[PDB]
Protein backbone atom coordinates (compact mmCIF):
# COMPACT_ATOMS: atom_id res chain seq x y z
CA UNK A 1 0.00 0.00 0.00
CA UNK A 2 1.55 3.59 -0.96
CA UNK A 3 1.84 6.12 1.79
CA UNK A 4 -1.18 7.91 2.98
CA UNK A 5 -1.72 11.58 4.04
CA UNK A 6 -4.64 13.46 5.56
CA UNK A 7 -4.56 17.69 5.17
CA UNK A 8 -5.18 19.32 9.15
CA UNK A 9 -4.67 22.69 10.77
CA UNK A 10 -2.91 22.55 14.33
CA UNK A 11 -4.19 25.11 17.09
CA UNK A 12 -1.98 25.06 20.46
CA UNK A 13 -4.11 24.55 23.97
CA UNK A 14 -4.14 28.63 24.84
CA UNK A 15 -5.74 28.81 21.16
CA UNK A 16 -2.93 29.99 19.19
CA UNK A 17 -3.19 29.34 15.13
CA UNK A 18 0.07 28.74 13.31
CA UNK A 19 1.12 30.84 10.25
CA UNK A 20 4.60 31.39 8.06
CA UNK A 21 6.67 33.48 10.11
CA UNK A 22 9.36 33.57 6.76
CA UNK A 23 10.33 31.20 4.05
CA UNK A 24 11.61 28.10 6.50
CA UNK A 25 9.74 29.30 10.15
CA UNK A 26 6.44 28.96 11.56
CA UNK A 27 5.11 31.35 14.58
CA UNK A 28 2.17 31.01 16.37
CA UNK A 29 -0.60 33.79 17.47
CA UNK A 30 -4.34 33.90 17.45
CA UNK A 31 -6.28 35.20 14.68
CA UNK A 32 -9.43 36.54 14.60
CA UNK A 33 -12.72 34.30 13.21
CA UNK A 34 -12.24 36.25 9.46
CA UNK A 35 -8.25 35.82 9.46
CA UNK A 36 -8.57 32.15 10.06
CA UNK A 37 -7.43 31.59 6.10
CA UNK A 38 -3.86 32.78 7.10
CA UNK A 39 -3.12 29.81 8.93
CA UNK A 40 -0.67 26.76 7.48
CA UNK A 41 -2.52 23.92 6.28
CA UNK A 42 -0.59 20.56 6.93
CA UNK A 43 -0.42 17.04 4.96
CA UNK A 44 0.36 14.48 7.54
CA UNK A 45 1.16 11.25 6.54
CA UNK A 46 1.05 8.14 8.68
CA UNK A 47 4.83 7.01 8.51
CA UNK A 48 7.18 3.92 9.98
CA UNK A 49 8.05 3.95 13.26
CA UNK A 50 7.33 2.56 16.50
CA UNK A 51 4.63 0.25 16.91
CA UNK A 52 2.77 1.79 19.81
CA UNK A 53 -1.44 2.20 21.12
CA UNK A 54 -0.55 5.54 22.05
CA UNK A 55 2.52 7.15 20.14
CA UNK A 56 1.36 7.49 15.92
CA UNK A 57 4.50 8.21 13.91
CA UNK A 58 3.55 11.07 11.21
CA UNK A 59 5.77 13.67 9.50
CA UNK A 60 3.76 16.79 9.15
CA UNK A 61 4.58 18.82 5.66
CA UNK A 62 3.81 21.86 3.82
CA UNK A 63 2.61 20.66 0.20
CA UNK A 64 2.57 24.25 -1.30
CA UNK A 65 5.99 25.03 -0.61
CA UNK A 66 7.44 21.35 -0.17
CA UNK A 67 8.93 21.33 2.99
CA UNK A 68 8.86 19.11 5.35
CA UNK A 69 9.45 20.43 9.34
CA UNK A 70 12.30 18.22 10.85
CA UNK A 71 13.92 17.68 13.73
CA UNK A 72 18.09 18.48 13.91
CA UNK A 73 20.57 18.90 15.83
CA UNK A 74 22.24 22.58 15.32
CA UNK A 75 25.32 22.66 16.77
CA UNK A 76 24.72 21.76 20.43
CA UNK A 77 20.94 22.24 19.97
CA UNK A 78 18.23 20.19 18.79
CA UNK A 79 16.26 22.24 16.64
CA UNK A 80 13.28 22.34 14.75
CA UNK A 81 13.37 23.54 11.14
CA UNK A 82 11.40 23.37 7.76
CA UNK A 83 13.67 21.56 5.09
CA UNK A 84 13.31 21.66 1.38
CA UNK A 85 12.28 17.85 -0.19
CA UNK A 86 11.31 17.04 -3.82
CA UNK A 87 7.83 16.42 -4.06
CA UNK A 88 7.81 13.53 -6.77
CA UNK A 89 9.72 11.27 -3.66
CA UNK A 90 7.73 12.82 -0.77
CA UNK A 91 5.52 11.81 1.13
CA UNK A 92 6.96 8.07 1.34
CA UNK A 93 6.04 5.57 3.70
CA UNK A 94 9.80 5.38 5.28
CA UNK A 95 10.48 8.70 6.21
CA UNK A 96 13.97 9.62 7.25
CA UNK A 97 14.30 9.87 11.68
CA UNK A 98 14.96 14.05 11.13
CA UNK A 99 11.29 14.04 9.78
CA UNK A 100 9.90 11.28 11.96
CA UNK A 101 7.15 13.03 14.83
CA UNK A 102 5.44 10.55 17.48
CA UNK A 103 1.57 11.98 17.51
CA UNK A 104 0.43 11.17 21.21
CA UNK A 105 -3.09 11.93 21.97
CA UNK A 106 -3.79 12.40 25.94
CA UNK A 107 -6.71 14.12 27.45
CA UNK A 108 -8.32 14.76 24.03
CA UNK A 109 -4.87 16.91 23.07
CA UNK A 110 -2.08 16.22 20.66
CA UNK A 111 1.48 16.31 21.34
CA UNK A 112 4.30 15.81 18.74
CA UNK A 113 7.41 14.11 20.17
CA UNK A 114 10.32 14.23 18.14
CA UNK A 115 11.50 10.52 17.16
CA UNK A 116 15.29 11.72 16.62
CA UNK A 117 14.78 13.73 19.77
CA UNK A 118 12.83 11.34 22.67
CA UNK A 119 11.35 13.67 24.72
CA UNK A 120 11.68 17.09 22.54
CA UNK A 121 8.59 18.07 21.33
CA UNK A 122 6.72 20.45 18.91
CA UNK A 123 6.14 23.20 21.03
CA UNK A 124 4.86 27.08 21.29
CA UNK A 125 5.98 29.56 23.69
CA UNK A 126 2.73 31.20 25.83
CA UNK A 127 4.00 35.14 24.67
CA UNK A 128 2.13 35.60 21.08
CA UNK A 129 3.81 36.15 17.71
CA UNK A 130 6.49 34.04 18.70
CA UNK A 131 8.58 30.78 16.66
CA UNK A 132 7.12 27.32 16.46
CA UNK A 133 10.33 25.41 18.09
CA UNK A 134 11.70 22.14 19.53
CA UNK A 135 10.93 22.18 23.62
CA UNK A 136 13.02 19.44 25.64
CA UNK A 137 9.56 19.05 28.07
CA UNK A 138 6.27 17.97 27.28
CA UNK A 139 5.92 20.20 30.58
CA UNK A 140 6.99 23.99 32.38
CA UNK A 141 5.60 27.27 30.85
CA UNK A 142 5.86 25.91 27.18
CA UNK A 143 3.12 24.59 25.10
CA UNK A 144 3.50 21.48 23.96
CA UNK A 145 -0.52 20.80 23.71
CA UNK A 146 -2.74 20.70 20.58
CA UNK A 147 -6.08 20.29 19.00
CA UNK A 148 -5.85 19.38 15.20
CA UNK A 149 -9.30 20.56 12.97
CA UNK A 150 -8.91 18.45 9.27
CA UNK A 151 -9.62 19.68 6.08
CA UNK A 152 -12.32 18.88 3.78
CA UNK A 153 -10.93 16.11 1.15
CA UNK B 1 -4.29 11.70 -5.62
CA UNK B 2 -7.40 11.95 -3.47
CA UNK B 3 -9.68 8.63 -2.86
CA UNK B 4 -13.06 8.45 -2.80
CA UNK B 5 -12.53 8.84 1.77
CA UNK B 6 -10.39 11.99 1.43
CA UNK B 7 -7.30 10.34 2.12
CA UNK B 8 -4.48 11.51 -0.03
CA UNK B 9 -2.68 8.40 -1.56
CA UNK B 10 1.52 8.46 -2.79
CA UNK B 11 4.15 11.72 -3.24
CA UNK B 12 3.10 14.95 -3.36
CA UNK B 13 3.55 14.53 -7.11
CA UNK B 14 2.21 11.35 -8.22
Amino acid sequence: APVRSLNCTLRDSQQKSLVMSGPYELKALHLQGQDMEQQVVFSMSFVQGEESNDKIPVALGLKEKNLYLSCVLKDDKPTLQLESVDPKNYPKKKMEKRFVFNKIEINNKLEFESAQFPNWYISTSQAENMPVFLGGTKGGQDITDFTMQFVSS
Amino acid sequence: FWDSWGYWYGPWDC
